[PDB]
Order: C-alpha cells, then structure tokens, then sequence
C-alpha cells in the first residue's frame, strides 16, 4: 500500500535535510543505486552514558518488502549494547520495540533516534564500552 | 562610462564602468550600491548571459546600455 | 474503493493505451502504475524499453503523479536515482491534466532532450560541449541498460 | 481569505441543461443540471467543489493556466 521507491525518495531528501540537532544522520550508500537498498547511518552516543560524544557508523538495509517490513540494521562502529551481536553488529528486531512492533509509516530516521533512545535506557547507559573508533569485521 | 541595470521590479539603478571593466567589478559595484552578493548574481544583456571572468567589451555593452538583474538559483 | 476520475483514467489507459507506453496498475494498488517506455524512433534511445514507476498521491490531482525511471538512463533530465525534472510534474502541474499527458510529456522528452534546463549537470554539460559524444553515450547506455530488461 | 478573492474575481452559479455535452476537466464527469459551477474571467467552467480545492492552492484556471485576477 506505501510504494517502496517513492517512500525511499523522500528519506534521501530528508536525509539530505538533515533534522533537529544532528544527532542522527543516514544517507544512501552509494547514490547511483537506483533500488535505494544500501543506507548508512550515524548516531552520536547521548550524555550521562558510556556512549557519549561517540560516532556510530551504521548500515542499513531496506529490502524489496520496505516499509512494509522493517529494514535490517547493523553497528560497523563496535558497541556494547543489548540487542547488538558482540561479532556481528547485528540488531536483533526482537530487541529494539520500533523493529519488534514495526509500522509501515516508520523510517530509518525513527529506527535511528530509538536506537540513540535505547542507549539512555538503565540496562545499557553504564555498559563497558571498546576503545573509540573500532569496527567488527 | 553609465549603464543601467534594471531589476525584475523595474528598479534601474546607474553605474559608473569603463568598457574594459569586467563582469566580476560590476558585480561588485552592484553589491555595494544594493547589498546583493555576486554569487547571487546573473546579468544579462540582449538575451544572452554575461560571464565572470569576461569583460564589458566583449558583449558589445556601449555607454547607456541596459543590463537585466535577476537571481543566480543552483540549477532545475 | 477509488475516486472515480482514478477509475475512469485507468480505464481508459486500459482500453487505449498511450502508443509506444505500456502502463497497467498493480494488483494490488490501483494507485501505482507499472509503465515500460519504448525509446522513440530517431533517438539516441530508439530500440530501448525503459521501465517507469508512476504512483498517484492521496490528494491527486491537486498534486502530480509522482514518476521515476527504474532504468537507468543518459539524459539531461533524469539523475542517477531515476528523478525526472519536468515542469508539468512540479510547478506547472495541473488538476486538469491526466496520467496520459504526462506520460506523453515524458516519452516526448526522450525525443526531445533539454541540457538548459539540467537535472544531471554532468550529462547537460556533455549535451551542451559535446552533443554527439552526448548521443554516443546515451545509445551505448540504451544497449547496456534498455535491452532485455 | 483565499475564498474572497475567489468569489471577487469569479462568477458562482447553477447549471443549466436539457451528445454536444460540457465535462468537468478535475473530476471528468458532466456538468449536470442543477449543480453549482463556477466560471473563471477566462471563460472556463468547472464544478464550483472541483476548481475551489485547486485555487485554495493556486490563483490560475487548472485549463489555460490564467490568473484568475487578470485584467486588461
Ligand atoms: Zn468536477
Ligand atoms: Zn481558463
């Protein structure tokens, strides 16, 4: 009933927009793709937490069933969090309520802020983190 | 030299030029009379757009001519 | 179920399609139209099928039928993603025009290629310099990208 | 409001009628007797529901694109 492509579209020109204070970012991964499958994100890890001020590089995945289904996200930038894969930086959808209980008018801005959300939640704001900078393989 | 550039209001101011005056210092002389960055800038004269770099002569621009004043916008 | 100008369009869409335009709705929305567009005769497009998306916003027709190429194409005013600029799909949109005109407005732009008015700023400036390396191109991609797809 | 300016500067009537047919070029059906049209000063007539959405948006007839203020 949401045409995928078209739904994309308007992510990429907000995207481009940029919203509120830049503490969630995305884009297309390579903008020659013309299926809009292939995104990255950013998130700057929020205050009173062990994320704080850090830059998480995300990809995400928006599939032939978008926004029908929800899209699959990973971490590149290494984070302990629940719900993330310690070797993967996968996020299990179970885990994150926005993936768990996903409505076609989300987004990837909305994946995005609950995640950054999630990481101000009691369970994770204290998790040990790596050094900054470090990505899985 | 005095040419006239005319905004799309009907606005005509009058500037002091040379005929080897450049495109670059009209724009330049049309920011400090009206406050209008040269990026913002297209002049045009008989149709035909006038680039930077150039020079007043080039176009044949001859003293009271009309030159037109509208935006510079990033492409459609 | 539909606004009635929705069901009488595709009807008529149906019953006489737009020539050289494939357009059919989607089983399972009306609202978005599968589109194949031959590449007109005497273009550098000529012997291509491109493929077209078209969906019909909620408030239409006081808003235009949005449209992309899903083919990749050279031309002046198609991006890489697809975006087509085209002054009756924007500002100079009407209530009172229809699927079928901006169907042939696109098709007609295929044959009638404008590097004044850029999109993709690399290709216009190509069309501009270097009009028949421009032409080149855009045959060479028709082969790559329009043929068996 | 925009519906002032629409009212000043365009004609609100009924239809009159009764294959040679005038259709209504936003909702594509007839104008039929009785219905309220609305003419614009280029002489185009449209459904007075139809042509209302549109010059909430816009001050041109949706035909020959004509401001509906236009004068001389
Ligand atoms: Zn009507
Ligand atoms: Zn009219």
């Amino acid at each position: 009933k949401v045409p995928r492509n078209f739904r994309l579209l308007e992510e990429l020109e907000e995207g481009q927009k940029g919203v509120g204070d830049g503490t969630v970012a995305w884009g297309l991964e390579d903008d020659e793709d013309m299926t809009l499958t292939r995104w990255t994100g950013m998130i700057i890890g929020p205050p009173r937490t062990n994320y704080e001020n850090r830059i998480y590089s995300l990809k995400v995945e928006c599939g032939p069933k978008y926004p029908e289904a929800p899209p699959s996200v990973r971490f590149v930038t290494k984070i302990n969090m629940n719900g993330i894969n310690n070797s993967s930086g996968m996020v299990d959808a179970r885990s994150i309520p926005v993936l768990a209980k996903w409505q076609n008018s989300y987004s990837i801005k909305v994946v995005l802020q609950e995640l950054r959300r999630l990481m101000m939640s009691k369970e994770n704001m204290k998790l040990p983190q790596p050094p900054e900078g470090q990505t899985y393989n | 030299m005095q040419i006239f550039v005319k905004t799309l209001t009907g606005k005509t101011i009058t500037l002091e030029v040379e005929p080897s005056d450049t495109i670059e210092n009209v724009k330049a002389k049309i920011q400090d009379k009206e406050g209008i960055p040269p990026d913002q800038q297209r002049l045009i004269f008989a149709g035909k757009q006038l680039e930077d770099g150039r020079t007043l002569s080039d176009y044949n621009i001859q003293k009271e001519s009309t030159l037109h004043l509208v935006l510079r916008l990033r492409g459609g | 179920g539909l606004p009635r100008r929705i069901i009488k369009e595709t009807q008529r869409l149906l019953a006489e399609p737009v020539p050289g335009i494939k357009a059919e709705p989607d089983e399972s929305n009306a609202r978005y139209f599968h589109v194949v567009i031959a590449g007109p005769q005497d273009s550098p497009f000529e012997g291509g099928t491109f493929k077209l998306e078209l969906f019909l916003p909620e408030e239409y027709p006081m808003a235009a039928p949005k449209v992309r190429f899903m083919t990749k194409i050279y031309h002046p005013n198609v991006d890489k993603l697809g975006r087509i600029k085209l002054d009756i799909l924007t500002d100079q949109w009407s209530p009172a025009l229809q699927i079928r005109t901006v169907l042939l407005s696109i098709q007609a732009l295929l044959s009638a290629p404008n590097p004044d008015d850029p999109l993709a700023n690399d290709v216009a400036e190509q069309w501009k310099t270097n009009e028949a390396q421009a032409i080149e191109t855009a045959r060479a991609w028709t082969r790559l990208y329009a043929m068996n797809n | 409001a925009v519906q002032n300016t629409i009212e000043r500067f365009t004609f609100p009537h009924k239809y009159k009628k009764d294959d040679t047919d005038e259709k209504c070029t936003i909702c594509l059906s007839m104008l039929e007797d009785g219905e309220d049209v609305r003419r614009l000063p280029c002489m185009h007539l449209f459904h007075q529901l139809c042509v209302d959405q549109w010059l909430a948006m816009s001050k041109k007839c949706p035909i020959c694109r004509v401001d509906i203020e236009t004068q001389l």
